[PDB]
């Protein structure tokens, strides 16, 4: 009940068991390469499906032969696309016309909202073609198919969820393409005539079928039967559904954008989409799995086309030339493996020509880069997957000792240099000084040698020895063990992961448990020193722990990438080693030191690019290498010394050697349930031989086992190259790619072409040197896939061309859907997922309304779909009829979708989030939005009815956990109803000593007492209470609950189903009825106020009256920015007045910078250019070397509580009970670490001192570089009455930048256009908040000193590292 | 003798450090010269143990005395040798054969079986024979960057590029004039006295019966 | 002193020869390095061969 | 000149150790 | 004062070790 089949595809596509189904139905199939599946006996739970009468009538009048899945893929897509409109009666519900109606209304609402906010009427006009009801049904080719597959996918999820009843099935009958769904399988059925299509034979029409039927007369099996069948799994169907939704979203967004602008829209035109979609479908159908080899080239080709846009230099076309040659090389291979004539394979050439010959701008190419997964994913074979890994991980390497020696010495030098610049002195050396003469007289004088002389005396660093650093018994997080992970089984029972019938024998022993969360709770002792002892004694080398197994990744287009799974205790060792490395020593290596150089200040560039220490010009150039191919190339001969040095640095021994000591002793295989090793038998089982699946003596690394150490070594070699070539380099590591930039200096009088050529020459020198340096380490850079360019860069997860950020909106907005992965198909889970995806999508583009339409469409679709097809209920249930006894109307759903979530509604698309993500106060902005929406809807009298609902029954702990919310039942999340069950199971199934000590018998009483105490001050401050609660052991307890929630048979563990059903009905009643929830007194009382701050204050006071007990609440309400400031336009150029259709004190002033630095392709749009500005840059006596998390949190609690209370008080007796629960220090010693205090205004200065803010506007970052914001003109607020006001001056900058960006998003600019306006302050919302202290009249009376045993909670020796 | 002693001291320290690193890296299982040679001669493949070679070329020449057959060690050394050949003027420079170059030019052209496809084949073959393929490709890319299409680029290259001055068009054997592609039929003409490429004559079609047609673009 | 002069002239020659040769050295990897290290580490820690040492015999390391 | 003698003795010590290590190989 | 007698002694030992290294290099390194 708690868990259901995944809503979206997240798993690899494996089709082994299909061969067993076909043999049990009397058909023929050859999906698998495993010879075990040709003659084994069928597992019973599959063999039993042949008895169903529905499946026998579905297979009536069919042939004995079947075909693979992809050869049909093309026809499947076309058939659903053209036939889905004749089956509307099947999905008569979902009310499509209402979906379109709601989306149109929402765009009109947002247009009115923005017209009022920006102060200009008629900024957004009416293209009556997009606004008609018939636009999307008539002009989008994927509309009806998308609706039909949403319906069918819900049915398929229901059928798979049931554990197999032999009568649960679904089917769909069309003009073509019948479907049938049974327990785990889906069967596709097509007429024979549509595949032959007037050809000589079946193989002649589809050459890819020669792999299954080499050259056989197939006509005896096809004359008497009208249909032919293909068997596949449930994942294939989910992938088809995903493909339709993605294509519909993409087409709709592009079409609306091209109607919006029609000169330049940052989206590929519809011609290109139609062509690419059709040709990709044909390529996949003709070449089956291989086709993905050709289709995999879409992304590099798009990148190589983007690169050809700057000042011409021949090198700019080399990458494109290389990609074209690779594409045809691939094609030539495929054409000889299948003996395809040249005239047959026109689709592949059309695919490449369509990409290249479309002359798009860089923005449209960057958007087209995002269609990589719009054709599906391939079928994986574990033998093909492991052939590559075996060849690469067993190969022999030729290494040069000199390169290895020098990079090791550089490693040691980097560590020593970071230590010196951090702590101002040499660490304590223990080696004889005579061995190193050059370093001796720098050590004696406590000076560090310069960068210029390090290379000459590089060898001397081999002899340096010193005292240990980075004590081991403390790690910062300690919550990484709790996280979910997949593990392997012990070596006694390694067969147990396979099927008994396929194996051919019954394994003697069966495994007890596998997942991490279920085995962390089972381990009885779990010390951290005991893991250290386990590693020190090399206990793992025992015969029980010598098992390792692979598994394949979900959604990629290659032949298969593997991630590894270890036994449980070796996994603990790996996690501890990587955490230790990431906290202590990985800090000396900057792997993200980059910023985009075109966006960096000239003085900083000059300072960084000077070799030693102005009339100089700095020009950069970058190249990109792939880090994925590093893992398998590492050998022990190379890494011995680095591992040993890490061991010495931590004082431990043999800890970091675990991978190289253990991996070569394991038996490498894939843990596929239906594909055991080809050759394993019963007597062969103890020492099995090598076969296609499995092998011995893996010699390299694995994808994620030692990522920190490998990245550190890579940084050391890059630094060695820097010493050799005497050029400044800056490297950045993304998830997979690492980009390196070389900086070069030129005189002032140099032609631009000369600089462009010389920068690339220097970058090429560096690239060649790095290629040699890594080649002598066994790691081969492949120069064929590497390019050197002057403008193209990856920096965040984004792409830049000459400093101009390019849009990537489709990547996140094409995955928008009605459902997400939540608990029991929760409606808020789905809507919240949509809302977050929307805010990111807007952050990555300049077109607003095309994405907004999609978000509103899918919101209404989610409501209807879950209304009548919920999985947690019987098949036809109609929640609304059960709940209100009558069907819901359009207006009720609309009003539910308008009410903000803080008030108990279902609105997760706040328009204010177009400006910035972090909103100071959600209640006031929600009230502002609701008032505007009701004024637009003309139902202005419903405001006080909708906001005034009956308060619920909530304790103090609920209010402490949700500081800024209301006491409404409808706004509460669903996890809060399961938490109590999870806790109960934890107190039943746990033997871990740490967990049993943390969740002791009387923890509930502690939670009740602490939450009641934190709200007992005379003026209550909820933010302070929440901040404090996060750092007590109760906060840790909540964190552990949050980690442990995402599990099975712990959250899950009849009556649980009934409980969930009743909760769902109650929530729907609360959401969709507003006359039921009313307080006539509250409405009568609210009716007098006019400012939104007064309304918010009254609501907060009234809602939590029982908790507050007459005291008054402070520190929660802040004004909405869009109501406090109004936009007044001062000067507009003459060319913009025609476009906006207009005819003619304290403030912030904003203007547009006239000077342009870069532009691509022209200056006609504001988002195509960058400038000079940078408005965001404007906005402790003791310190311990290694402070644990407990000490950090204790310091934060002491700081906050000291800052809140008054000086003339008795603070110490209040501080002891809290501090004794975390650390062992006395009161007085702690004060020695507090920073400077004694300045601030408590109510105002709490939000800005300790709050969490947004550092930038939620737009693309090109606009900020041309905005001139000046906050000096707002009078007495520029600390007189400024520290004592509501205004937050960091958010007005974001508002100014966002206004400038949003207003000019579609205007056509020129070289003579300029814009300046001002934000005017209003008097209604501004308040003068006097400085006020909190008075606690009674200290906490509860013994919180009970966790002296937990190292997760307590620090027994808080200060063992250096005092510094 | 202070200088002649201090120099020896520093170098001895350096030599010590380097060789200590070497012995630690491969220690305790490395194959000596005699055992390596004996195993290689008697089995035909080198032992599964690490070994130390004088030069990269020595590793490239390690093969059984009786017969020269490639073994994993030789392949690893040859791979490394191709890496050493790299130079920084030609890093990632495309190396294209005549057929590959023709395929690229085809990728840049619109339509199918137009006269420009035949022109592309002829030009690619001629450029590759004279060893001037890289300059030809760079000139083509430059004309593309100026803002024109591939057809105008090809015509201008036919006029101006140095490798095509005073070159007679090649001769193509066909069964008849119905064998020539349909889009190119309308452009056929009569053979001029002295045809040449820089004047717009692509190739000469000679039928089975001695009839010759010259393609003009 | 003369013996010191002759010894120094021999030592400098040997040293220059070793450095010049080291500049050109190259090595190849094998599959017996990490198992041999693990075997020696286990004997160092406990004094006895690791359990089920037959695999080390297969690699030719346990000796 | 004492510093020279100390450096030489240290070098001899390290040399002895590394000769032992090489003796292990052959 | 002992360093003087000890270099005079230790240069002979250094020469012997150096000779040993020239000997070992001829057996370890493949040079055919
Ligand atoms: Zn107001």
């Amino acid at each position: 009940p708690t868990q259901y089949p995944d809503a979206r595809l997240s798993s690899p596509i494996i089709l082994d068991q299909c061969d067993l189904l076909a043999r049990s139905l009397g058909l023929y199939s050859h999906y698998s390469h495993n010879p075990k599946l040709r003659n084994c006996r069928i597992p019973h739970h599959i063999y039993r499906l042949r008895n169903s009468t529905a499946l026998k009538t579905f297979l009536q009048n069919c042939s004995i032969l079947t075909v693979p899945f992809h050869s049909i893929w093309d026809h499947i897509l076309t058939s659903i696309q053209y036939d889905a409109i004749n089956h509307v009666d099947d999905f008569k519900y979902l009310l499509p016309s209402e979906l379109v109606k709601y989306a149109n209304w929402d765009n009109e609402f947002l247009k009115a909202y923005l017209n009022k906010i920006l102060g200009l009427d008629h900024v957004f006009s009416a293209s009556a073609r997009s606004q008609c009801e018939d636009f999307s049904p008539k002009e989008n080719p994927y509309y009806w198919g998308m609706l039909l597959l949403v319906h069918l996918s819900q049915l398929a999820r229901r059928i798979k969820g049931q554990r197999g009843s032999l009568r649960s099935n679904w089917k769909f009958i069309g003009t073509d393409l019948e479907l049938f769904g049974i327990a785990d399988f889906v069967i596709f059925k097509v007429p024979v005539k549509t595949i032959i299509r007037n050809a000589v034979s079946l193989q002649a029409s589809k050459p890819g079928l020669r792999i299954w039927y080499r050259d056989q007369n197939l006509t005896p099996y096809l004359c008497d039967d009208e249909f032919i069948v293909s068997v596949a799994s449930y994942e294939c169907f989910i992938m088809i559904k995903d493909v339709f939704i993605e294509r519909y979203n993409t087409w709709e967004i592009c079409a609306r954008a091209w109607l919006e602008d029609s000169d330049g829209a940052d989206y590929p035109p519809l011609d290109v989409l139609g062509e690419l979609y059709n040709q990709g479908d044909q390529i996949i159908a003709m070449y089956l799995e291989d086709g993905f080899k050709l289709i995999k080239h879409l992304e590099p080709l798009c990148v190589s086309c983007i690169q050809t846009h700057g000042i011409f230099t021949p090198r700019k076309y080399w990458f494109q030339s290389q990609m074209i040659k690779s594409y045809y090389d691939e094609l030539h291979d495929l054409n000889l493996k299948l003996q395809i004539s040249d005239n047959k394979a026109e689709c592949a050439q059309n695919f490449i020509k369509t990409i290249v010959q479309a002359k798009l701008t860089p923005q449209q190419y960057c958007e087209l880069f995002s269609l990589q997964k719009h054709w599906g994913h391939p079928v994986l074979y574990n033998d093909v997957a492991l052939d590559k890994v075996k060849k690469h991980a067993q190969s022999t390497k030729i290494l040069k000792p000199k390169v290895m020696f020098e990079t090791f010495c550089v490693f040691k030098f980097i560590v020593a240099k970071n230590h010196y610049h951090s702590q101002g002195s040499w660490y304590k050396t223990t080696h004889d000084l005579h061995l190193t003469p050059y370093l001796r007289q720098h050590i004696v004088s406590n000076s560090f040698p310069s960068q210029a002389e390090i290379y000459q005396h590089l060898w001397e660093w081999y002899f340096v020895e010193h005292e240990p650093l980075f004590s081991t018994k403390i790690i910062s997080d300690l919550s990484i063990f709790i996280k979910d992970r997949a593990t392997a089984v012990n070596q006694e029972c390694w067969d147990s992961v396979f099927d008994r019938s396929v194996l051919g024998y019954n394994p003697p022993v069966r495994f007890q448990s596998k997942r991490v969360p279920e085995q962390f709770l089972g381990q009885a002792d779990f010390s951290l020193n005991q893991i250290l002892e386990f590693a020190e004694k090399l206990e793992y080398l025992a015969p029980s722990y010598r098992n390792f197994s692979f598994s394949l990744k979900e959604k990629e287009l290659n032949i298969g990438r593997t991630f590894g799974k270890l036994p449980y205790r070796v996994r603990n060792v790996q996690t501890l080693a990587e955490a230790l490395l990431a906290d202590g020593l990985a800090k000396a290596f900057p792997s993200n030191m980059m910023v985009v150089t075109e966006r960096e200040q000239k003085e900083a560039l000059l300072h960084q690019a000077s070799w030693h220490h102005e009339n100089a010009i700095v020009r950069g150039a970058s190249f990109v290498t792939d880090l994925e191919k590093y893992n398998l190339a590492f050998r022990y001969e190379f890494t011995r010394h680095f591992i040993d040095y890490c061991n010495r640095c931590y004082g431990v021994k043999n800890l970091f050697d675990w991978m190289h000591f253990l991996i070569p002793l394991c038996y490498m295989h894939v843990s596929d349930f239906y594909s055991p090793p080809h050759c394993v038998t019963e007597d062969n089982r103890n020492n099995p031989p090598d076969c296609a699946n499995a092998y011995h003596y893996h010699l390299g690394g694995i994808e994620g086992l030692q990522q920190k150490l490998w990245t550190c070594i890579s940084c050391a070699q890059i630094t060695l190259v820097e010493l050799k070539t005497k050029l400044k380099l800056k490297s950045s590591v993304m998830g997979d790619n690492q980009c390196i930039t070389t900086l070069s200096l030129f005189p002032i009088d140099a032609p631009n072409d000369y600089q462009e050529n010389e920068a690339e020459l220097n970058a090429a020198r560096v690239a060649v040197e790095l290629a040699i340096t890594t080649g002598y380490s066994g790691i081969f850079l492949k120069p064929e896939e590497t390019f050197v360019h002057s403008g193209f860069i990856y920096f965040g997860k984004k792409q830049y061309l000459n400093g101009v950020q390019l849009p990537q909106s489709l990547k996140t907005m094409a995955r928008c859907g009605p459902l997400s992965d939540s608990i029991f198909d929760d409606l808020q889970g789905s809507l919240a997922s949509i809302g977050t995806s929307f805010e990111r999508g807007t952050s990555e583009t300049r077109h607003i309304f095309p994405s907004r339409w999609i978000a509103s469409f899918h919101s209404m679709l989610a409501i209807n779909l879950l209304n009548q097809n919920h999985l947690g209920f019987p098949l036809g249930f109609n929640i609304d009829i059960s709940c209100f006894k009558k069907p819901l109307t359009f207006s009720e759903k609309l009003i539910a979708l308008i009410t903000p979530q803080v008030l108990g509604g279902l609105s997760f698309l706040n328009p204010e989030k177009l400006f910035y993500r972090n909103i100071s106060d959600p209640l006031t902005s929600g009230l502002f939005q609701l008032k505007n929406a009701l004024e637009f809807l003309e139902k202005e009298e419903l405001f006080y009815i909708l906001i005034s609902k009956k308060p619920g029954l909530a304790d103090a702990s609920d209010f402490v956990m949700n500081p800024l919310g209301l006491n409404v039942p409808g706004s509460k999340e669903i996890i809060t109803f399961l938490r109590q069950t999870v806790r109960e199971n934890i107190t039943i199934t746990s033997q871990n000593r740490i967990i049993n000590s943390l969740f002791h018998i009387g923890s509930d009483l502690e939670d009740q007492r602490v939450c009641e105490w934190l709200l007992s001050s005379n003026p209550v401050m909820s933010r302070f209470a929440a901040d404090i609660f996060s750092r007590t052991p109760s906060g840790k307890r909540l964190q552990v609950l949050g980690y442990l929630e995402g599990t099975r048979t712990l959250l899950a563990s009849g009556t649980m189903l009934m409980k969930l059903r009743e909760l769902t009905r109650n929530r729907w009643k609360s959401w969709f009825s507003y006359i039921d929830a009313l307080d006539d007194d509250l409405s009568e009382s609210l009716e007098k106020f006019t400012c939104t701050v007064d309304v918010a204050n009254f609501l907060r006071a009234y809602s939590w009256s029982d908790v507050l007990k007459g005291k008054r609440l402070i520190g929660a309400t802040l004004p909405c920015l869009l109501e406090q400031f109004e936009v007044k336009w001062i000067n507009l150029s003459e060319d913009l007045r025609e476009q906006f259709n207009l005819s003619s004190l304290n403030y912030v002033s904003c203007a547009l910078d006239r000077k342009v630095v870069q532009k691509h392709p022209s200056v006609n749009r504001l988002a195509w250019t960058i400038g000079n500005r940078a408005p965001y840059i404007g906005s402790p006596p003791l310190r311990v070397n290694c402070p644990s998390a407990a000490l950090k949190e204790a310091i934060e609690m002491v700081s906050r509580l000291l800052w809140v209370t008054q000086g003339t008080a008795d603070r110490e007796k209040l501080l002891i009970p809290l501090l004794n629960s975390r650390v062992n220090l006395d009161y007085q010693t702690v004060l020695n670490f507090l920073p400077t205090h004694y300045s601030g205004n408590i109510v105002h200065r709490y939000n800005d001192q300790y709050g969490q803010h947004s550092f930038m506007a939620n737009r693309m970052s090109n606009t900020s570089t041309r905005a001139i914001i000046s906050t000096n003109t707002l009078g007495k607020y520029a600390g007189q009455a400024a520290i004592d006001s509501n205004i937050i001056f960091q958010n007005t900058i974001n508002l100014g930048v966002a206004v400038l960006d949003i207003a000019l998003s579609l205007a056509k600019l020129s070289s003579a256009s300029n814009v300046t306006f001002r934000l005017m302050l209003n008097k209604c919302c501004t308040r003068h908040v006097p400085s006020e202290y909190l008075y606690f009249d009674k200290p906490l009376d509860v013994d919180l000193n009970k966790y002296m045993d937990n190292e997760l909670v307590y620090d027994n020796d808080p200060l063992c590292s250096g005092i510094k | 003798m202070g200088r002649t002693l201090e120099a020896i001291s520093k170098g001895m320290s350096e030599m010590l450090a380097k060789y200590d690193h070497l012995v630690i890296s491969t220690g305790r299982t490395t194959a000596p010269a005699a055992a390596f040679d004996a195993y290689l001669n008697e089995h035909g493949v080198p032992p599964p143990q690490p070994a130390i070679f004088k030069d990269l070329g020595v590793a490239q020449q390690a093969c059984s005395k009786g017969t020269m057959v490639k073994n994993a060690t030789t392949d690893a050394a040859d791979k490394m040798s191709k890496v050493l050949e790299l130079s920084e003027e030609t890093f990632s420079k495309p190396n294209l054969s005549a057929k590959d170059l023709a395929l690229l030019l085809f990728t840049h052209l619109p339509g199918n079986n137009t006269p420009f496809h035949i022109l592309a084949q002829v030009l690619s073959k001629i450029a590759y024979k004279s060893g001037k393929s890289g300059a030809f490709l760079d000139a083509f890319h430059q004309i593309l960057s100026e803002g024109e299409n591939a057809q105008a680029a090809l015509t201008r290259l036919s006029r101006t590029f140095d490798a095509f001055l005073g070159v007679v068009p090649p001769v193509i054997r066909v069964k008849n004039f119905q064998t020539v592609p349909r889009p190119c039929q309308k452009s056929l003409r009569a053979v001029p006295p002295n045809p040449t490429i820089d004047k717009g004559w692509v190739c000469v079609y000679s039928s089975e019966q001695g009839e010759t047609r010259a393609l003009k673009i």
